[PDB]
């Protein structure tokens, strides 16, 4: 009861430890841009271009109003730095 | 300072007021004239990578 593998699996079996390290390598790559893309945002963020206009607005009202409403508001003239190291204008012309 | 008139004058930008044009040094075209990165330069390389800079606006 020769109980052996069919000729054609056998000699397709060959190549099949190159198949495995092809996997692993290409599971560890995908993982390590998965967690890098992953932890600064706690989530896979969806693309803002991939995104109706008003839910662009939508995300973005926060940051707009952190980074620009504020400090636009609560300016004073000492505040700027004497420098002129200011923040870029949200629409650089 | 130099007169209440002067600075009514400066300040008046249309004769017609019932139309509404904002001053904008230029206007927005990428993203349907939107902006992706609200940031500066260094916060939106660094944010790829490092956690703290999303807000989680939830
Ligand atoms: C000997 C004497 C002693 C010497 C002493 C030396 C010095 C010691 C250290 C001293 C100082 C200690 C200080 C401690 C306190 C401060 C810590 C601090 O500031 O950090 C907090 C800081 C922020 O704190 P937190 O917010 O509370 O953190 C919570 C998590 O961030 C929250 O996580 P999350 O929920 O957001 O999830 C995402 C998180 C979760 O992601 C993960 O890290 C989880 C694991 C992901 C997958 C890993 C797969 C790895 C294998 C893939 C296949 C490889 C095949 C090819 C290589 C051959 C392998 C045999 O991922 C990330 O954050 C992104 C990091 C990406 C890491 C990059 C990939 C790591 C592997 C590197 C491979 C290199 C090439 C191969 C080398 C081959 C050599 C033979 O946390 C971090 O940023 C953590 C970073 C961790 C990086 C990964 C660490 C390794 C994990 C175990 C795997 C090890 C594999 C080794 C392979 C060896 C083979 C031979
Ligand atoms: C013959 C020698 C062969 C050597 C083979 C080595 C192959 C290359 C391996 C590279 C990957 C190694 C990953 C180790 C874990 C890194 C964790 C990390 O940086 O934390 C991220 C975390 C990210 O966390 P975070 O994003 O939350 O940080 C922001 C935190 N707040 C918001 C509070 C500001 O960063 C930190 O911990 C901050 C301090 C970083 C300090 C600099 C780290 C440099 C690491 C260099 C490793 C070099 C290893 C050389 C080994 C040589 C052996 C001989």
């Amino acid at each position: 009861v020769n109980t052996a593998y069919p000729t054609p699996l056998k000699t397709i079996l060959k190549t099949t430890p190159a198949f495995v390290v092809y996997f692993v390598f290409g599971l560890g790559f995908s993982t390590v841009i998965y967690d890098v893309v992953y932890h600064p945002k706690d989530r896979i963020e969806r693309f803002y271009f991939r995104s109706s206009k008003f839910e662009r607005l939508s995300r973005k009202r926060d940051e707009k109003l952190r980074h620009y409403f504020k400090p636009a508001i609560e300016w004073q003239p000492w505040y700027n730095t004497s420098t002129n190291n200011n923040t870029r204008p949200l629409l650089r012309y | 300072v130099h007169g209440e008139e002067y600075a009514q004058k400066m300040q008046k930008r249309f004769h017609q007021t019932d139309i509404w044009a904002p001053f904008r040094h230029r206007y927005a075209y990428m993203y349907n004239s939107s902006n992706k990165n609200v940031k500066d330069y260094k916060q939106v390389t660094l944010s790829r990578y490092i956690n703290g800079f999303d807000k989680f606006n939830v």
